């Protein structure tokens, strides 16, 4: 598979809907 | 658009992390609900798009 190695932030992103059940 | 959402789909941090064929997450190996531990062969599915039972 394809496993890349990334190192994003840790501050949050995107929140599109709410929480989840 | 490549390479996932490059964030881990249980840290939404980064990392190295499997990207699905499925949909566009990727995943700490071991943050999957079944470890890895190593990398599928060719193409493959989280446990999502697993449940839909395809696979790879
Ligand atoms: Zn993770
Ligand atoms: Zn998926």
């Amino acid at each position: 598979a394809r496993t890349k190695q990334t190192a994003r932030k840790s501050t949050g992103g995107k929140a599109p809907r709410k929480q989840l059940c | 658009g490549s390479k996932n959402e490059d964030e881990c789909a249980v840290c939404r941090d980064g990392g190295e992390l499997i990207c699905c064929d499925g949909c566009p997450r990727a995943f700490h190996l071991a943050c999957l609900s079944p470890p890895l531990r190593e990398i599928p062969s060719g193409t493959w599915r989280c446990s999502s798009c697993l449940q839909a039972t395809v696979q790879e």
